[PDB]
């Protein structure tokens, strides 16, 4: 705490707006190649 | 059809199955005690990571957990019972010891499971009460309001006066006992002497009655 | 991790000979084991299967009825009684090692042999019996299932064994990709069904021998004809 | 319908019949998926599924008496209903006796039990009420010869033991409870105890005897007989339709 | 003196505080309110696992996606094969009380651990047949409450000592030490990249540690209750941490503040355990209330139930690919969810 909170003080914080945006971009992305957002016909599933 | 590798692997879950089933009935005919203690109350003499104990009376098994809270209290849910060590001899740590016992009641695992209370102290608390050098009403100022009922089970050589401090003290921990219970478990109060050899016996018997609540809990008698 | 066999000898025809199996470094009772023949001229033949826990038995169609497959897990062994015995059956006996379960490589230890003299199923063919090569060059042989080896699950049930004459067989490539426990990388194999390839690049000492594919579809477990390498 | 009065009681049968399926069927479905089987709750599913079939065979026999009389075919519907009313009562005892058991000794039910004796206890109470049929059955039944021609008291020995065994089984347990550590919660589990019993004696148990009474001397139902066969009848579906109530829903909503 | 330090640190805690209000214009609500839900995700139970005899208490996915090993409190570890419930290997543990499960990313070892204070390596893929312990790793003060593998050779392991250690295999000593938490460190997360892990405590409080350096380097406090459960978003700058006050919470490693909470009305149970989708659309949250919940990651919506178990959800997990995602319960049964 001595140092720590004082390394951790200055972070490189971009805005929450930039973080939302690329999540949202990140899970837009890959949406169509899980199995979880649109279940996948039986043909292709293991289970 | 699956191919013989595949029933071979079949083979071998069937095999797992048979093994599992059989350490599970070996380990069906044993019960799991969860020893608990605040400190110098003798948790380790009570019977004659974890540290664990096996003892046998009356051709059952009986296992007994010690640990050297809120997190890893949670495991010992299929506990059978926890047995609860209380040293009675002072009174500075007393209440101390009601707040854990408080705690560990009222614990939202523990909601189902019984506890067998051990006030460890026996000879000393005569000792303490006998010599006058502590005032134990100062601690507990309600002595002026409490009273000895009339229903009494003294041993024969037994003092009124020590024997009404062991009763209030039994009575200060089975309040809180009984304060929210629900009725889906019971406290067992006992007293020890920390020298009694017939400690085995008291478990035994207040788990073969927990066990009989149990029975009559999930087979709609109770 | 050891398979030492004793039995064999001048046996006449129509007599009964027992053979035993002593397997010692392993979990003997965790493990399926084979006994396959070879005679003296030809082949690697599977002869009979005692499954794990005893639970399971196979034979060969050749001699079922008059084999007789056990094991003793307490004691570590591994049994099998012959009945009338014939010219014909007259072989060198192998004790095999084989674990089933998913990700497993079946066949991995083969124990030394034992020389005993007398005196439907799909065919696994190789079409070559014997190529010339020399060290560091690269090699590929190839055999041909009756049917197909891929099952509905996606594992195509395909062994290739190098033999290195003087030794006792042991297992190179399983499930026609997977590579086998302790060999080089320098091993490969490859194909789809009824049409399987094993590819040896840079070739080394202690190499040259006879490779034997074999199938574990079905449980007759026919073997290859070999394909002997030759400097 | 001896001369009149049947159509109530038909009807009221037949009601209770429907209220019995469906408490039957719901606690089967509850009980082949959606619970654990501990020790006893194998006994209420196989009580419950005897019980189903009962009031199964009930409503297939009973709406018929008053259309299409044929005094043929109605003795094979009351000899097959009769081998589910068995053991539907066998389970009964079974699971009195249980209880009468995990209260005697606990330890041993809940650590030394071998986890299959529900299992075994109920085939073995299935096949046996599969015997014990052939009380009214002196038809050809010897095909070879020791055999009781018509003083054959072999099932009502068999019905009069699980009655006894039950009530024996319910006086022990009543018993140790009163000579042990009072917790008192003696409220409920009397009324419990005693539901059982009445369930037990006051309903179901009347149809059993008339059956052995009347297959003991061979009356034809006469004139004055028109009305206590159906009461025992209506007696012994009420007595199925409350067996599952008694047993698993009570418990259900106790929390 | 000690008032000046404190002074000092309420200083610059204050001062964190203002640079993250200074760093927040826009919530992920408001960006991802003009976006099309995820609707109804209707997912069912196609595999259960019988075979255990007591509460399981984890579990974890083979990278294979096949493969799964689970522990209970009957002191078992089983690998089971998913696709045919056939189980691969069942090994009894030393110690009965067993909390964490891991699966080593190679599939050649599993870890266990638990009231023992030991972190037990089991090496599935030798000779002999079977299973054996290959490392005891120990040094803990307290149970072990997470395990994971970095490598076939590096292990992070989470005590309640307030701590977690990463442990070198082959030596079997602590390589590097992470302290910082008040509290019982009851989860951690390995980033995809296995750089840098999350580690969430009983302070309320998840902490960002770096493997390399040794040193925490991100402090979130959203939480007011112990942190039982933290997943890394499967792009490696976001976590989803799940505490006892029956809320799930996002934090962003770059916005160094919570992005969304997670919470209904309706729960009040408390979170053991959680898990994103192969996407990151769905967090995967498993509750007290006996049943799993699915909630948009985006936008704070309950998608679905997992109920299919008759006692407490406390292991989840979801595979590499995303095909399935298995939950373990205190009804000693695992249920594979499509
Ligand atoms: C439960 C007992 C078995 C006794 C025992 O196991 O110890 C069963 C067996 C045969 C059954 C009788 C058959 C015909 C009897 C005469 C009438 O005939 P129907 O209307 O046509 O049925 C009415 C039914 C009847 C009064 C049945 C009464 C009773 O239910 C019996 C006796």
């Amino acid at each position: 705490l001595v140092e720590q909170l004082k390394m951790e003080a200055n972070i490189d914080r971009i805005k929450v707006s930039k973080a939302a945006a690329d999540l949202m971009a990140y899970c837009e992305a890959h949406a169509k190649e899980d199995p979880l957002l649109t279940p996948v016909p039986a043909s292709e599933n293991p289970f | 059809t699956v191919s013989a590798e595949d029933k071979a692997a079949a083979e071998r879950s069937k095999m797992i199955d048979k093994n599992l089933r059989e350490d599970g009935e070996k380990a069906r005919r044993t019960l799991r005690l969860l020893l608990l203690g605040a400190d110098n109350s003798g948790k380790s003499t009570i019977v004659k990571g974890i540290f664990e104990t096996k003892f046998q009376v009356d051709k059952v098994n009986f296992h007994m957990f010690d640990v050297g809270r809120r997190k890893w209290i949670q495991c010992f849910n299929d506990v059978t019972a926890i047995i609860f060590v209380v040293d009675s001899s002072d009174y500075n740590r007393l209440q101390e010891a009601l707040n854990d016992f408080k705690s560990i009641w009222n614990n939202r695992w523990l909601r189902t499971i019984s506890v067998i209370l051990f006030l460890n102290k026996q000879d000393l608390l005569a000792e303490k009460v006998l010599a006058g050098k502590s005032k134990i009403e100062d601690y507990f100022p309600e002595f002026a309001r409490y009273t000895t009922p009339e229903d009494a089970t003294p041993e024969p050589g037994e003092d009124p006066r020590v024997t009404r401090a062991k009763y209030f003290i039994r009575k200060e921990f089975v309040d809180i006992s009984t304060a929210s219970g629900d009725g889906r478990h019971i406290c067992y109060p006992h007293f020890t002497c920390a020298v009694d050899t017939e400690n085995a016996r008291r478990i035994f018997n207040d788990c073969k009655d927990i066990i009989l609540q149990m029975n009559l809990r999930e087979y709609n008698l109770v | 991790v050891q398979l030492v066999e004793s039995g064999g000898g001048l046996v006449q025809p129509g007599g009964s000979r027992k053979l035993s199996c002593s397997a010692s470094g392993f979990a003997f009772s965790s493990f399926g084991m084979h006994w396959v023949r070879q005679a003296p001229e030809k082949g690697l033949e599977w002869v009979a299967y005692i499954s794990s826990g005893s639970g399971t038995i196979y034979y060969a169609d050749t001699v079922k009825g008059r084999f007789t497959i056990s094991r003793d897990d307490p004691k570590n062994t591994l049994f099998l009684q012959m009945t009338s015995l014939r010219s014909e059956d007259t072989a060198m006996y192998y004790c095999v090692r084989s674990i089933y379960y998913y990700g497993s490589s079946p066949f991995d230890f083969w124990g030394q042999g034992t020389t005993l003299t007398v005196s439907s199923d799909i065919v696994m063919t190789q079409a070559t019996s014997s190529v010339p090569v020399t060290p560091g060059e690269s090699v590929s042989i190839s055999c041909r299932s009756s049917k197909s080896l891929l099952h509905s699950n996606g594992n195509t049930y395909l062994y290739w064994f190098l033999q290195r004459p003087g030794q006792s067989p042991q297992l190179l490539i399983y499930r026609m990709s997977n590579l086998a426990s302790g060999v080089p990388d320098r091993f490969s194999g490859s194909g789809s069904g009824t049409a399987f390839t094993l590819t040896i690049s840079r070739l080394e000492a202690e190499d040259v021998g006879v490779y034997y594919c074999m199938q574990h579809l079905e449980y007759p477990l026919t073997f290859g004809a070999g394909t002997k390498l030759e400097l | 319908p001896c001369y009149n009065q049947t159509l109530s009681f038909t009807v009221l049968t037949c009601i209770i019949s429907l209220v019995g399926l469906t408490g039957n069927a719901v606690v089967l479905w509850l009980l082949g998926y959606r619970m654990r089987r501990n020790a006893v709750s194998i006994y209420i599913l196989n009580l419950a599924a005897a019980d189903f079939l009962f009031l199964s065979f009930q409503i297939i026999r009973l709406p018929l008496r008053l259309i299409n009389i044929s005094h043929l075919i109605r003795k094979i519907l009351v000899s097959v209903m009769t081998f589910p009313y068995f053991t539907g009562l066998s389970m009964l005892s079974a699971i009195s006796t249980e209880r009468c058991l995990s209260v005697l000794w606990p330890i041993w039910y809940r650590c030394r039990r071998p986890t299959h004796l529900s299992a075994v206890v109920c085939v073995l109470l299935w096949g046996l009420s599969l015997l014990f049929s052939m009380l009214e059955w002196r038809f050809c039944d010897f095909l070879f010869s020791s055999w009781c021609e018509t003083s054959d008291f072999i099932p009502v020995a068999w019905l009069i033991f699980l009655c006894v065994v039950l009530c024996v089984s319910s006086l022990v347990l009543l018993v140790r409870i009163l000579c042990g550590s009072r917790k008192m919660p003696l409220t409920r589990l009397y009324v419990t105890i005693l539901l059982t019993v009445l369930v037990f004696l006051l309903c179901g148990l009347p149809f059993g005897i008339l059956g052995a009474l009347i297959y003991r001397m061979h009356l034809n139902l006469e004139v004055l007989y028109c009305h206590v066969y159906l009461v025992c009848m209506s007696l012994s579906s009420l007595n199925s339709s409350a067996n599952p109530i008694i047993y698993f829903f009570v418990g259900s909503f106790r929390q | 003196e000690l008032d000046q330090l404190r002074q000092e640190a309420e200083q610059l805690k204050n001062q964190i505080r203002d640079a993250r209000k200074a760093c927040a214009d826009a919530t992920l609500s408001q960006i991802t309110n003009n976006i099309d839900p995820v609707g109804r995700i209707q997912m069912r139970t196609r595999r259960t696992l019988r075979g255990h005899l007591a509460k399981i208490y984890a579990m974890h996915w083979g990278t294979d996606s096949r493969l799964l090993v689970s522990a209970s409190q009957d002191g078992k570890l089983i690998i089971w094969d998913s696709y045919t419930t056939n189980k691969v290997h069942a090994i009894p543990l030393r110690s009965s009380w067993v909390m964490t499960c891991a699966y080593a990313p190679s599939g050649n070892y599993v870890a266990c651990g638990g009231l023992d204070n030991i972190c037990s390596i089991y090496n599935l893929k030798t000779r002999e047949g079977n299973v054996r312990v290959s490392r005891e790793l120990a040094g803990h003060t307290g149970y072990l409450s997470c395990c994971r593998f970095l490598d076939d050779n590096q292990i992070v392991t989470s005590s309640g000592d307030t701590t977690c250690a990463l442990w070198d295999i082959e030596t079997g000593q602590q390589t590097t030490t992470f302290t910082g938490h008040t509290g019982d460190v009851m989860s951690l997360s390995l980033a995809p990249d296995t750089r840098l892990f999350v580690s969430g405590a009983c302070d309320a409080s998840a902490k960002l540690w770096d493997v390399r350096e040794g040193m925490c380097r991100q402090t979130f406090t959203g939480h007011e209750s112990d942190i039982n459960a933290i997943c890394f978003f499967p792009n490696g700058n976001a976590f989803a941490t799940g505490s006892d006050d029956a809320t799930c919470r996002l934090f962003d490693l770059r916005a160094d503040q919570e992005l969304m909470t997670y919470s209904h009305d309706n729960i009040i149970c408390g979170i053991t355990s959680v898990s994103f989708s192969k996407s990151g659309r769905l967090l995967l949250a498993g509750y007290d209330d006996f049943n799993c919940n699915v909630w948009d990651a985006l936008k704070a919506d309950r998608a679905g139930v997992l109920a299919g178990h008759d006692n407490r959800v406390s292991c989840l997990g979801v595979t590499d690919d995303g095909m399935a995602v298995a939950t373990g319960s205190w009804d000693s049964f695992l249920k594979i969810w499509n």
